[PDB]
């Protein structure tokens, strides 16, 4: 249903090339041929407006295939061919100056804009769009094919001819947005100040470098979400407003409009936390967001983290004794199922609260009621909000401790109903209920830096090398379990009785394999035969193979994303802080920063920070004498050939 | 300058911003006198005005970033490399920057296997580094992968 | 906790450059604008007392934003602003002169000493002190200034005015105790040349470099607190004397005067050990070092500490058989409470000192009684002086062996009170007593290279990643064990007794964390079908899950910190052999180095060593 996509482009491209050959002006395009041309042209049948497979004339051609000689015979005879883009589903609006705008070099450039060319062809068609598809994403304007192509000689000679700087694509996006999305970042910074060199202060209302695509979302702010770290140290140099400088210390002072968390306008800190694309996460490592979110957690943010993981901490407490205390009363008949499958000896009170200490317990339950729809409160209007099941497929993939905090506040509210409603079984909602409640515990750990990223590695160990073990251990306890079902199923299961059900042999098969129990062994009746050849090699590829295998896939693993989990920690402060500072009230959080009123700055806030900068004369040597007018060691290069090697035989 | 790629473009960068003393894109002919105080040698206030008027093409007395990349044209310092080299390069440099990192040589070894500790990843370093900032140029690890 | 001192700076930084825009003259002094001051200057509104937010005038914002030609308007107009230091409380005295010495160079520099400036200043502002919450410190004075912003025209330029070489600041470091502590190492050592070669005065009077701070350090000995390996060798080259050249083959002799810790002062090797930077402990392993430490410990350190750990094995035998041969009668009381629940069959006795077994066992109380007297007089005695459980408690901090060893005397007495005044049961603090009184066998295991670096590895894998991991087992257990109980509480307590009150759920539950029982299992009776699925999700985080990434974090830290452990170990080296030069008497122990009389250098001992260079 989607793998037609990748035939049908190369369908055409196909078709393509066999409309060129079957035309006799054509395939004198696709050549130079200047011979055959002048031959053609003076003739009369010759449609000159004749549509290929995806509507190209014989300039296009002339164009793709860069013959300049060719391209001055066609221009001579016929006018209306700087016109007419193309039709087809794919390439549409592209007229023969794109072409010649993307090959980088053209003098065709220079004779179609004297041709009264047409720039403002919108290239809107199917592949001109990003996403993953098309190899390459230009833009629509033949200004914003210039760009990113780098050309500096094409731009200059765009502008000059009538050019538009500003018009926007049909993602919204402008010229100064698809600069930033190029994989070449460098040079996307020096075409970065070029184009706005021509934007010669238009009164257009916050100039081009502010204006937001439909998103709603500024070249600044682009940087930051795609991933661009050398945008991100290009665009804050206009920001930045540098106070002094005492010899080797400097103090800068940072502009905290569109950085720090502003009111109901979204921040460049929610934008990062709720985004893929893993070189998001690198924009935290910069230097005025560094020190913002560091300013922000050990002022407001741990000391409100810590305050809440003790009010939770006594909540549990509070529900776990309302569970240890739960009524239960005798057995009333007389043991009516059979002997040897029935040990219980209480049960559940219908509705018994009438005694001193039962009210105590009536304090501790509705805590733990009340406390359940408070949960329900401030997270369920994210799921009463953004989708039920259907269209919310962004928290439950996002985070995990969302949905066990939505299911601790379910069972409590199973609890509710079946003791109000007088049900039998509640030791089951309550079983749920208290692992789940503890293992939220898990949770307010990511503060403490010692074991903060320990729960990182549990996470991706979980969805990671343990089901990458637990399909071929539940494979081998489904064959071995059968296994010694049958051989025990024509024996008496009174001195062994490990496996008398297959629900049973499931279960004693599951602990052999973890060795949580001993193992089946009577030494008073002689065994069956073949349980002493089973079981030893259930032995073998249990508890000697494929036990210390596991071992070795998380020990694997655990020097491999070692440094991964330091930075998958340090993004969960800013998950935290950023949570923390919009529940809360401003009652007691306050902005961070230093305001710009009694300072005379203005309405923005500001943050400073001082650095001791650096040496290095040997650097500033190189560069100012050219302004200059009229052992560990034997451990450390060993490694440099190991990887010498290694890179230029490969 | 006509053949510049993106590694001198990304050193030129950073040379030009601990040149440059107030965070824009302007060299005065006082910023360039706090520097060449910095070496010792002494300026004679004429000596500033000579070296900024010898390349100011637009003439402004500011030296922009384009007259600052043309003129490094001028002092040019060589191209002389290998093509799989300035290709294995752009493979090690993730975040397209012109320089390698101490996070992004634990990468590459680590894709080696080769088991390395984070203390011998900062000694690999002070074998390639030249001029002293812990982060490895082009041109420092060009003189590493075929010389020593 | 928020930095309220973060705060007071940044409202300072802030207000300073608002006090220059509301200003005519001062705005004027951060540009040029030589335009601009000669107006100002002229009409007498002047107020050239104009007094910012840092306490500066128009002489310190034309030196700070360097601006040399408004600095010669200032200086010619009112000259008496040179006179001037500023009164804030982050930069008090600091004047015209610090300012533009830290600016690398500046002909002001020669303009200020012109009219007059103080060589001799005081920045004894609270921005100038050494902190955690300063960027630098260049000290108080003007050639402490220049001199560590690595600046030969300067210094030269201001001894020539009249500089004081030998001049201490506030927490008496001198011009050469700063240089070292300056993080630029190198460029320290090209300064060190040229400051102590401008004294060559006859008032020298422990000279230059034998002068100490206010702790008492010396320029030498603070390159050894601090770390400054680089500067440390250059100052080995006025120590050593080449005796001989034969071939390949030289022969030095050091000077054991300033690191050899004679009787009665803190020297060298006495420094780097109670100091707790890691950049301190690489002056181990130099040139007259790593044989001083070795020389010590072949000849009279591993002997000493041998006889010394066979004394403490033989004591706590001693101690081992008057626990296992206690008196013990049996029970005279009827058991009676419920032998459903109870197996007691013995009692203590009152006085059992009449056999003559018990008479030599009453030896054997009484070495290990007094054996505890020794251990708190040697050892409580310096928790009392030194520091109040933190400062000789840094091994309260790390290094946990001397708290074990109080421990064991601690509770030896306890037992020799609760037999004396006969109290309830004396297996309370003999069970702690045994387990603390063993594993102090542990502290001699430091001077066995085998023994050694494995029982750093005990220490550093206690305190750090099974200490991270018990905060999520108990998370754990407790969630599971108030699980496993409420499901067998309605339940018979006699067959599968593992959970019958909530005590004992949270000890099988910790037990089958571990896998040291086996499991719940007591087939003939169904169990019921809610304890099957939560104990499987328990015998993955368990056994599985978390056991095994217990096994990759030790295994993932076990070669990371392998160098580090290493010379961890060597260090326990020196922490061993200096701490028995001063408990054991002088009497023994010869001290190390050949004498300087008897052969004629003078009074200073030595160390002579050979080495092959080629
Ligand atoms: C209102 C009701 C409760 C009233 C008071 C509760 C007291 C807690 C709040 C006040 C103190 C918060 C605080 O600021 O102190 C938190 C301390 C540790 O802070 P630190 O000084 O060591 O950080 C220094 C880090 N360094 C070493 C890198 C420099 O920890 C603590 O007491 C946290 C207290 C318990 C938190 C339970 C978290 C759940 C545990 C999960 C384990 C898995
Ligand atoms: C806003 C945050 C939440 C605030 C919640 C406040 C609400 C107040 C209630 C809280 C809990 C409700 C559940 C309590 C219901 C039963 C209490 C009870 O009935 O009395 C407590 C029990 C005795 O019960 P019993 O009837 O079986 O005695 C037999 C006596 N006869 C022979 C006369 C029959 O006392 C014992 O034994 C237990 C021994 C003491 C241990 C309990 C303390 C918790 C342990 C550690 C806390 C550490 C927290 C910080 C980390
Ligand atoms: C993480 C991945 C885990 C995957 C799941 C693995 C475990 C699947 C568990 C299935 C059952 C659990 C639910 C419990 C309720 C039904 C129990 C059951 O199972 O019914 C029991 C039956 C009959 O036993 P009986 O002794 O009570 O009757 C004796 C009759 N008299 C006396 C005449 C001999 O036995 C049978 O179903 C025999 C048929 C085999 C049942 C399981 C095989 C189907 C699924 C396999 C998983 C796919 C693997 C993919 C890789
Ligand atoms: C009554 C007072 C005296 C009682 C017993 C006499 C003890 C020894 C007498 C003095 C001899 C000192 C000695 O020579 O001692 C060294 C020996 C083994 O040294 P080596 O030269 O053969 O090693 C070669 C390695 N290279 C070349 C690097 C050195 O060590 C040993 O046997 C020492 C044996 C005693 C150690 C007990 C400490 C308890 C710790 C147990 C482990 C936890
Ligand atoms: C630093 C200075 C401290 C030393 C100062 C000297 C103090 C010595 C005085 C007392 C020491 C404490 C002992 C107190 C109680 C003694 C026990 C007793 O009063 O009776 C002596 C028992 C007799 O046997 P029985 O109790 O079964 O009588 C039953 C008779 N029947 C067997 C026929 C049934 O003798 C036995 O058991 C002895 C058991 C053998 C244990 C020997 C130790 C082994 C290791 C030695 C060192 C290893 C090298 C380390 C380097
Ligand atoms: C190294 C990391 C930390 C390790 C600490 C682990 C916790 C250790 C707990 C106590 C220390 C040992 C002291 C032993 C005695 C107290 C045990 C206890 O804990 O109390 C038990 C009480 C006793 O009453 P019963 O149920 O046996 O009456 C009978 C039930 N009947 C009437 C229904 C039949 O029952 C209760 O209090 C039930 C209340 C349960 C709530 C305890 C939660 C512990 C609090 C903080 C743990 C740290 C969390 C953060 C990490
Ligand atoms: C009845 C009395 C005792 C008051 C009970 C209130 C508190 C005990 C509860 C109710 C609301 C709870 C909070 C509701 C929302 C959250 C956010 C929630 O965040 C996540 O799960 C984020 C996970 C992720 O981002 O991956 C973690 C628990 C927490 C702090 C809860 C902590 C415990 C709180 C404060
Ligand atoms: C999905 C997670 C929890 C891990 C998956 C691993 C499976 C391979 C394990 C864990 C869950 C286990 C099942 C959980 C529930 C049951 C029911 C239970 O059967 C009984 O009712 C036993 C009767 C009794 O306990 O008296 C034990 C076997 C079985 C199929 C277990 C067999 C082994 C399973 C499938
Ligand atoms: C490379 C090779 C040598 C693998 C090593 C494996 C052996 C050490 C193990 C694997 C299989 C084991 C055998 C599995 C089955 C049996 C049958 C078992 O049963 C009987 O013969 C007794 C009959 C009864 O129980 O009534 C006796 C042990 C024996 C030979 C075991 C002996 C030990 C063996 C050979
Ligand atoms: C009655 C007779 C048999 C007594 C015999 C004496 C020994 C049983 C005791 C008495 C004093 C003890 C010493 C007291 C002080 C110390 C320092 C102590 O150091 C620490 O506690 C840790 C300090 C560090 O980190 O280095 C190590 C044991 C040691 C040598 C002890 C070794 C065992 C000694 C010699
Ligand atoms: C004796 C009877 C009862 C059971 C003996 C089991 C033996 C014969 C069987 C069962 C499980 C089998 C293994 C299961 C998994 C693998 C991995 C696969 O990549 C190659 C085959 C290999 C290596 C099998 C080899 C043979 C094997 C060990
Ligand atoms: C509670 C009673 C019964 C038992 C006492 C056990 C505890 C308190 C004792 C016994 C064993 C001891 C450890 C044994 C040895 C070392 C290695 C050393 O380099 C650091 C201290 C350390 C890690 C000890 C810390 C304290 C310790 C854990
Ligand atoms: C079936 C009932 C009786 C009990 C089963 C408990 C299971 C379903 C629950 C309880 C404990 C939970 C785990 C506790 C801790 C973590 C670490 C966290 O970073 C990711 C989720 C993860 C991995 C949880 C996954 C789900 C989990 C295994
Ligand atoms: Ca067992
Ligand atoms: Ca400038
Ligand atoms: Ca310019
Ligand atoms: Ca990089
Ligand atoms: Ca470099």
């Amino acid at each position: 249903r989607r793998e037609s996509w990748a035939q049908s482009r190369d369908e055409q491209n196909l078709l393509q090339q066999k409309r060129i050959w079957e035309s006799p002006l054509l395939l004198a395009a696709k050549d130079n041929d200047v011979q055959a041309l002048n031959k053609l042209l003076k003739y009369e049948d010759c449609k000159v407006h004749q549509r290929g497979a995806m509507g190209e004339t014989a300039l296009h051609i002339a164009a793709l295939y860069d013959n300049l000689e060719a391209a001055m015979v066609l221009m001579e005879a016929a006018p209306e061919l700087v016109f007419e883009p193309m039709t087809s589903e794919l390439y549409e609006g592209q007229t023969a100056l794109h072409i010649a705008v993307v090959n980088q070099n053209m003098n065709l450039v220079r004779a179609l804009l004297a041709r009264r060319a047409s720039v403002s062809a919108r290239a809107t068609g199917t592949a001109f769009r990003r996403s993953p598809r098309n190899l390459i994403y230009f833009g629509e304007h033949p200004l914003s094919f210039a760009a990113c192509v780098n050309s500096e000689e094409i731009v200059r000679l765009l502008i000059e001819h009538g050019a538009d700087i500003r018009a926007q694509d049909s993602l919204g996006n402008t010229v100064l947005h698809i600069l930033i999305l190029q994989p070449n970042k460098t040079f996307a910074c020096q075409m970065y100040n070029l184009l706005l060199s021509y934007d010669r202060h238009g009164d257009h209302l916050q100039p081009l470098d502010l204006v937001p695509n439909h998103q709603g979302l500024t070249p600044f702010k682009l940087a930051g979400v795609e991933g661009n770290t050398v945008m991100f140290q290009h665009l804050m140099q206009k920001r930045k407003h540098t106070q002094w400088t005492y010899g080797p210390l400097t103090s800068t002072l940072y502009d905290l409009t569109e950085i720090d968390s502003s009111g109901d306008e979204q921040s460049l800190l929610e934008l990062i936390i709720t985004t893929k694309k893993r070189e998001a996460r690198q924009i935290l490592d910069q230097t005025p967001v560094k020190e913002l979110v560091s300013l922000k957690w050990k002022r407001y943010g741990r000391p409100y983290f810590c305050m809440l993981g003790a009010i939770y901490l006594l909540y549990i407490i509070c529900f776990t004794m309302c569970c240890i205390y739960r009524p239960l009363k005798p057995r009333t008949n007389n043991r009516t199922s059979p002997r040897d499958n029935t040990l219980l000896q209480q049960k559940l009170l219908q509705e018994a609260y009438v005694t001193p200490k039962d009210d105590i317990r009536l304090v501790g339950e509705l805590v733990t009621v009340i406390g359940a729809i408070i949960i329900l409160l401030v997270e369920v209007p994210d799921i009463f909000r953004m989708g039920v099941t259907r269209f919310f497929g962004q928290t439950i993939l996002g985070g995990p401790f969302h949905v066990l905090i939505i299911t601790y506040a379910f069972m409590v509210l199973v609890t509710m109903v079946m003791r109000l409603i007088s049900a039998s079984g509640e030791v089951v909602p309550m079983s749920f209920a208290l692992v789940l409640g503890w293992c939220n515990v898990m949770y307010f750990a990511r503060g403490f830096q010692m074991l903060g990223p320990f729960t990182i590695m549990i996470q991706k160990m979980i969805f990671g090398d343990l089901m990458r073990f637990c399909w071929l251990m539940a494979v081998v306890i489904l064959g071995f379990a059968s296994a010694f079902y049958i051989i025990f199923q024509t024996e008496d299961p009174e001195e062994l009785g490990h496996f008398y059900d297959y629900p049973m042999a499931l279960f004693s098969t599951f602990e052999l394999f973890l060795t949580i129990i001993d193992g089946p062994a009577n030494y008073n009746v002689d065994l069956p035969f073949m349980y002493s050849i089973t079981y030893a090699a259930f032995a073998i590829i249990a508890t000697l193979l494929m036990l210390n295998l596991l071992i070795a896939m998380m020990g694997d693993t655990h020097w491999r994303v070692a440094h991964e989990r330091d930075e998958l920690w340090r993004a969960q402060i800013v998950a935290t802080t950023v949570m923390l500072e919009r529940k809360l009230p401003r009652c007691l959080w306050p902005r961070s920063g230093i305001c710009g009123r009694e300072y005379g700055l203005g309405d923005r806030w500001f943050l400073r920070v001082e650095d001791r900068q650096d040496l290095n004369r040997q650097r500033i040597q190189r560069y100012a004498q050219a302004f200059h007018t009229r052992r560990s060691t034997s451990r450390s290069s060993a490694n440099w050939e190991r990887l010498r090697q290694g890179t230029l035989r490969r | 300058a006509d053949q510049l790629t993106e590694e001198q473009i990304a050193e030129f960068k950073e040379a030009f911003s601990l040149f440059d003393k107030d965070g824009d894109g302007t060299i005065t002919t006082k910023e360039l006198g706090t520097v060449m105080r910095s070496l010792g040698q002494n300026p004679t206030e004429a000596e500033l005005q000579d070296m900024i008027n010898e390349v100011d093409a637009d003439g402004n007395g500011t030296i922009d970033f384009p007259e600052f990349l043309t003129m490094m044209a001028r002092k040019m310092k060589d191209t002389d490399s290998e093509e799989e080299i300035r290709e294995a390069f752009r493979v090690f440099d993730k975040d397209g920057n012109g320089y390698i990192s101490a996070a992004e040589l634990r990468h590459v070894m680590t894709n080696l296997g080769e088991k390395l500790t984070d203390e011998e990843v900062d000694e690999m370093i002070r074998e390639a580094d030249i001029d002293g900032d812990g982060q490895v140029n082009y041109e420092e690890f060009v003189q590493m992968m075929t010389a020593k």
